[PDB]
């Protein structure tokens, strides 16, 4: 309801722009391999890039050149199963839902904290002002002031502590984007389980 | 006017946050919805004062018709008002923007505003313009299934990266800060327990960690290696990063520039 | 030469372009001083720490002139103009306000120290992996193919100079996955089959250097009726 | 409330810093490349389906 002095600001990048960035990354990695992450993009046919990657994990090229059709079929089926796996699993995106839930909960608590009395006659300033004289109203107003200041301080400290963790997660995601999408990784279990090919 | 089905015995109406949102008129039984009057934040967009004195104003989270109506009736609290030409008011998802002319060119972002909108100072005379941010140059690679591209030359490039390591170590005395040198204040403060011991422990831990950070970053090696007196390495020139013996502190030229570039009771 | 071999280029390239490589390195080092000398927001990361610390200290000191709902913010006059039974009613409010200020300052300092520690850990990892060795992680020690790095010290921080190799002046070619000869398929040992329009060579991947196709730089391992896109030519023994 | 000092300036500074960092996170993760690459009109890649 726009709350009481609380507002939400829109992010600088819209969803379309993020989709455009993702599309550019996909096109680059499909038509160039890993060359475009280190300089100008150099074209190469896709089966030859797959041969390069098999050579990178320790297998010779003739294996792929002789099992090309089988490898393509396996890749197609594996991609096809992902949509079904994500389509019918309830707790699939709990990590992304937790952020929204926590933010909504914190805002709701902050708003609800406005109906407390903190040991005063009323939680409304208007009636305190309309039924008391100035020398006696401040003795009630200051208690509300102290309580509401404490509520704001608690909210801000919690927000800072959550922002630190979000930043750590974003740093990890950026490292993964650099090392698993723009190249082929040799670190174990960093870009999936098995011998990494691409992402 | 309200469309709430009040049972014949209620008077007020609340919501989840528990604030009044509906009421009944005593003299004529009728349900009235109550909505708060418009409020929001104000942002000021400016280039440097070295450049110009023109500004633009953003009213956050509001439609432009309401701000125009409030201005015409003189109901808006910030008394100052921008000239508001008929062609320099714009509506964005961040709010109402007054004082900038919207063009339909795309540039690199200069001053962020909102959902993809940026502002800049352009000579087009000089003025402030608003535009949609550009993501980059368009490129398509000539894909084919029997064609390859191979480089025939190279470049040696050098880039820089700057990282913070440590910060300032400070200490605080409770009694001096809170009570000064008053004995009555100290006796009164003694009744609050042991907050000051915790404060001292926290600050001391911070200081020790500050020293440990630098130790971990810089004390990698165990030997002090020295470079030979004759500085010939096959044509490579390392003079800009090697220590300079003429000056007293024995720093490289780049280190001197860095130490003079940072300005600090 | 070892480092070029580490990024996938043979040694003769460096041994034959030594002077050019040295000149390029010298010019690149020379440009860094000018780039840092005339850029205002070059060391904002190191300046932000100093600014934040000074701001926090100034706020803490300035908080001492508040009244917190008392007659005065000075203890001396409160003590000099009031009797003991009535002075504590004013002193305790100042005590509470100043305790709250100290608590806020200490919590903020802890939260900032955590982030500084994370940054220092990253810097130590970079010092180990980019200065004491050659890295293969992409975009960890600069943009391009990593060669080496040099450290320099700055107030409260460190500066890394990364040296990288960047390809340039590319050309387009016709390629094939295998060569058919005498009913046998041939794949390159390391490199790629390339064609300039009429003749076929084998080259290394990151630098154009055509060679004659021979049984010394290929292996047979198969038949000619399975590979898709195979091109048949001659292989000299 | 004016008698309590300058807690509100600190609160505003903290929230503003949080918001700016929120924008910087997305910028660092997603704006990796400098060119906008496009895929060819004919989508044949040797049997792989994207
Ligand atoms: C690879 O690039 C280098 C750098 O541009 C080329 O060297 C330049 O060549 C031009 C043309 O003769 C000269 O005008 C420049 O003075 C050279 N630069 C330097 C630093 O010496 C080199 O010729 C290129 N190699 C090839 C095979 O084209
Ligand atoms: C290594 O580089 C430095 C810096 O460019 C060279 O020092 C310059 O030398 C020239 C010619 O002697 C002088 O005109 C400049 O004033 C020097 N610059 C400085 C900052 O002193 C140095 O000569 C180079 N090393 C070699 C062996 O040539
Ligand atoms: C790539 O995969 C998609 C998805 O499986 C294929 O699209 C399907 O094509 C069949 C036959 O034309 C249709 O019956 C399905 O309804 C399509 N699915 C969707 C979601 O549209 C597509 O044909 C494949 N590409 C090629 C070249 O075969
Ligand atoms: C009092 O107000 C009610 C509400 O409109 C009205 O129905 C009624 O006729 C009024 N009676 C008198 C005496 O004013
Ligand atoms: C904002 O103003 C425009 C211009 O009159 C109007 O068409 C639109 O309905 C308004 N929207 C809101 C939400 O007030
Ligand atoms: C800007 O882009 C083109 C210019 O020809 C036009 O179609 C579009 O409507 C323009 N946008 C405006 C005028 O707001
Ligand atoms: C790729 O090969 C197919 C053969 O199935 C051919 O029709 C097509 O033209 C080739 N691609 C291009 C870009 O020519
Ligand atoms: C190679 O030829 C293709 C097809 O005309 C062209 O698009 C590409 O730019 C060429 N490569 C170079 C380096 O000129
Ligand atoms: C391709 O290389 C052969 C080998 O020497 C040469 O004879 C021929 O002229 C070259 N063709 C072109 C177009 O450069
Ligand atoms: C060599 O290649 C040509 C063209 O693809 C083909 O017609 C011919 O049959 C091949 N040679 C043999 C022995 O099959």
């Amino acid at each position: 309801q726009k709350f009481n002095g609380l507002t939400v600001l829109p992010p600088l990048l819209t969803d379309e722009m993020i989709a455009q960035y993702t599309s550019a990354l996909l096109a680059g990695t499909i038509t160039s391999g890993w060359t475009f992450g280190a300089g100008p993009a150099l074209q190469i046919p896709f089966p030859m890039q797959m041969a390069y990657r098999f050579n990178g994990i320790g297998v010779t090229q003739n294996v792929l050149y002789e099992n090309q059709k089988l490898i393509a079929n396996q890749f197609n089926s594996a991609i096809g199963k992902i949509q079904d796996s994500l389509f019918s699993t309830p707790s699939a995106l709990g990590k992304l839902q937790d952020v929204v839930n926590h933010n909504a909960q914190a805002l709701n608590t902050l708003v609800k904290q406005l109906s407390s009395k903190f040991g005063a006659i009323s939680s409304v300033l208007n009636d305190i002002l309309s039924r008391l004289d100035p020398p006696e109203a401040e003795v009630q107003i200051d208690r509300l002031i102290t309580g509401r200041l404490q509520s704001l301080q608690t909210y801000v400290t919690q927000q800072l502590i959550r922002a630190a963790e979000i930043r750590a997660s974003a740093n990890l995601a950026a490292t993964k984007m650099s090392e698993c999408v723009l190249g082929q990784s040799k670190r174990v279990d960093f870009c999936g389980k098995g011998y990494h090919l691409m992402s | 006017k309200s469309n709430k089905k009040f049972l014949p015995f209620q008077q007020f109406g609340r919501d989840i946050v528990d604030t009044t949102d509906a009421v009944r008129d005593p003299q004529t039984l009728e349900i009235l919805d109550i909505t708060p009057c418009s409020f929001g934040g104000v942002s000021v967009i400016t280039p440097g004062t070295n450049t110009s004195n023109q500004v633009a104003v953003l009213y956050q989270g509001v439609n432009c018709t309401e701000v125009s109506v409030a201005i015409h009736a003189d109901q808006l609290t910030p008394t100052w008002r921008v000239y508001s030409t008929g062609s320099n008011v714009f509506q964005t998802r961040a709010g109402c923007l007054i004082g900038a002319e919207y063009v339909n060119n795309s540039y690199e972002c200069d001053i962020p505003i909102g959902a993809g909108i940026c502002a800049s100072y352009q000579t087009q005379s000089q003025s402030i313009i608003a535009y949609t941010m550009s993501l980059g140059a368009e490129n398509s690679v000539a894909y084919s299934n029997n064609s390859i591209a191979i480089p025939t030359n190279f470049t040696i490039s050098v880039t820089t990266e700057i990282l913070p390591v440590s910060m300032t170590k400070t200490s605080v005395d409770c009694t001096m800060y809170i009570c000064g040198d008053s004995t009555e204040c100290s006796n009164l403060l003694l009744q609050y327990g042991s907050f000051c011991t915790q404060l001292k422990r926290a600050l001391t831990g911070i200081a020790v960690e500050q020293d440990k950070n630098t130790q971990e970053v810089f004390a990698q090696v165990k030997q002090i290696y020295k470079t030979p007196p004759i500085k010939y390495f096959g044509g490579f020139n390392f003079s800009q990063i090697l220590p300079d013996p003429s000056k007293p502190s024995k720093r490289s030229p780049i280190e001197d520039l860095l130490f003079n570039k940072v300005t600090l009771a | 030469a070892y480092r070029f071999n580490g990024i996938g280029v043979t040694q003769n390239v460096l041994y034959e372009n030594q002077k050019l490589i040295a000149n390029q390195f010298n010019s690149a080092i020379g440009k860094i001083q000018d780039s840092l000398f005339s850029t205002p927001s070059a060391l904002g990361k190191l300046q932000d720490v100093v600014n934040h610390n000074a701001q926090a200290l100034n706020t803490l000191v300035k908080q001492l002139s508040s009244k917190f709902g008392a007659i005065s913010s000075v203890l001396n006059d409160i003590l000099s103009r009031l009797d003991p039974p009535e002075a504590e009613v004013q002193i305790d409010r100042l005590i509470t306000g100043r305790l709250q200020s100290l608590q806020t300052y200490v919590t903020q300092q802890l939260i900032r120290a955590a982030e500084i520690r994370a940054s220092a850990n990253l810097a130590a990892t970079k010092m180990s992996e980019c200065v004491l060795g050659q890295s293969k992680r992409v975009d960890f020690c600069g943009k391009g193919y990593h060669l080496m790095s040099f450290p320099q010290s700055a107030p409260h921080g460190v500066v890394f100079l990364h040296v990288t190799y960047v390809p340039a002046q590319e050309k387009n070619f016709t390629t094939a996955p295998a060569i058919c000869h005498d009913g046998k398929a041939h794949f390159p040992r390391e490199g790629v089959f390339v064609s300039n329009g009429t003749h076929w060579f084998v080259t290394q991947r990151n630098f154009y250097e055509p060679q004659i196709i021979t049984t010394d730089n290929t292996f047979v391992s198969g038949n000619c009726d399975v590979v898709i896109g195979i091109v048949n030519n001659t292989v000299y023994d």
